[PDB]
Order: C-alpha cells, then sequence, then structure tokens
C-alpha cells in the first residue's frame, strides 16, 4: 500500500460544478495539487472530505454523510477575497473565480493550513 | 491601542484598535492585514466567541490582549 495519494484517481473521479476542465480555477487547482507536497495534499483532502484516507476502490467510491458523493470542485460567484469553502458532508470545495494562479494558490494553502 | 490576533499556526497579527470598536470593526481590520473576509472569521478571547454586535469594551479586551482567529471555512 503506497503512502501517496493517487492524484490521477483523484482527478479522474472529480466532478466539476459551474466549471469545465478548461476553467482557470480548475487548471490552477490541479497545478497547486501537483506542487503540493504529500502533507499539503493530505491536508487538502481532509479539508474537503473530513479525512485524508481514500476508500479502497479509490475516489470513484467516495462517500458523503448521506451516500455517494464524488469529490467536487465548484466554481462559485463570490467575492475573490473569500478563501475556498468546504462542505465535508458531501466532499465539495467552493472556489471563487480567483484572478491568478498565485491568488488561488495562496488562498487554498491558507484554507488547508489554518483549519483545525 | 494595540491588540494581537493569533492564528492557528501561531501567526500573530498586530491591530490598532480602540475599546469602542465593534467586533465587526475588528474583523474589518483583520481583512485589511490578512485578506480574510469577516464572514469567514471567528474571533475568540478568553475562551469566548466574540459576536459582531458587541465592542471590545464589552468583552474586557484591553491593550496587548491576544485574540484567537478561527476560520469559518467548512459548513458541514
Amino acid at each position: 500500500a503506497m503512502g501517496k495519494i493517487d492524484v490521477n484517481d483523484w482527478k479522474v473521479n472529480t466532478r466539476l460544478k459551474h466549471a469545465t476542465p478548461d476553467s482557470n480555477i480548475v487548471k490552477w487547482f490541479w497545478k497547486a495539487v501537483e506542487f503540493f507536497d504529500e502533507e499539503r495534499r493530505a491536508r487538502l483532502l481532509q479539508f474537503v472530505t473530513g479525512s485524508s484516507r481514500v476508500p479502497l476502490q479509490g475516489f470513484k467510491a467516495l462517500q458523503g454523510a448521506a451516500g455517494p458523493r464524488l469529490f467536487t470542485i465548484h466554481q462559485i460567484d463570490a467575492n475573490t477575497n473569500n478563501l475556498p469553502k468546504a462542505h465535508t458532508c458531501f466532499n465539495r470545495i467552493d472556489i471563487p473565480p480567483y484572478e491568478s494562479y498565485e491568488k488561488l494558490y495562496e488562498k487554498l494553502l491558507t484554507a488547508i493550513e489554518e483549519t483545525s | 491601542m494595540q491588540i494581537f490576533v493569533k492564528t492557528l499556526t501561531g501567526k500573530t497579527i498586530t491591530l490598532e484598535v480602540e475599546p469602542s470598536d465593534t467586533i465587526e470593526n475588528v474583523k474589518a481590520k483583520i481583512q485589511d492585514k490578512e485578506g480574510i473576509p469577516p464572514d469567514q472569521q471567528r474571533l475568540i478571547f478568553a475562551g469566548k466567541q466574540l459576536e459582531d454586535g458587541r465592542t471590545l469594551s464589552d468583552y474586557n479586551i484591553q491593550k496587548e490582549s491576544t485574540l484567537h482567529l478561527v476560520l469559518r471555512l467548512r459548513g458541514c
């Protein structure tokens, strides 16, 4: 059992809400994950879902409080000073349309590092 | 006067405040220093959550007191 989060399994089993794979905040999100070390990836997974461990069958079997809830990146119409929002009971992260990769990167890092 | 707002990772923020400033006003100063909107801020002093309607004087916060910043980023 490898101690690394399978990011391809994560990406392929992520649904997008009000965004496409071509949306900036999605591309910037995954670039940030690619440059996150293992600690920050786990801190991000627990920030959004409530735990840092993936089910045995991967992200396709991700469960929420009330049943199957795939990991969901949701681009929201919010003020860009907002840090990312997480709803751990259904594994969703709400991200404002940040103006740059740098801003999303710092906001996201602040969210997962200054929580719990 | 001067108060400190300590984050979860120990980062300390120095604010210039006045005992008449409301908690909503103090959060506005935190945003100016940290870019965190007040609705995502929770302030705790002496183990008590500070409500937006009261002032620093209502909670007996004096100069050089330390407040704790908790981020309200997860709804469930």
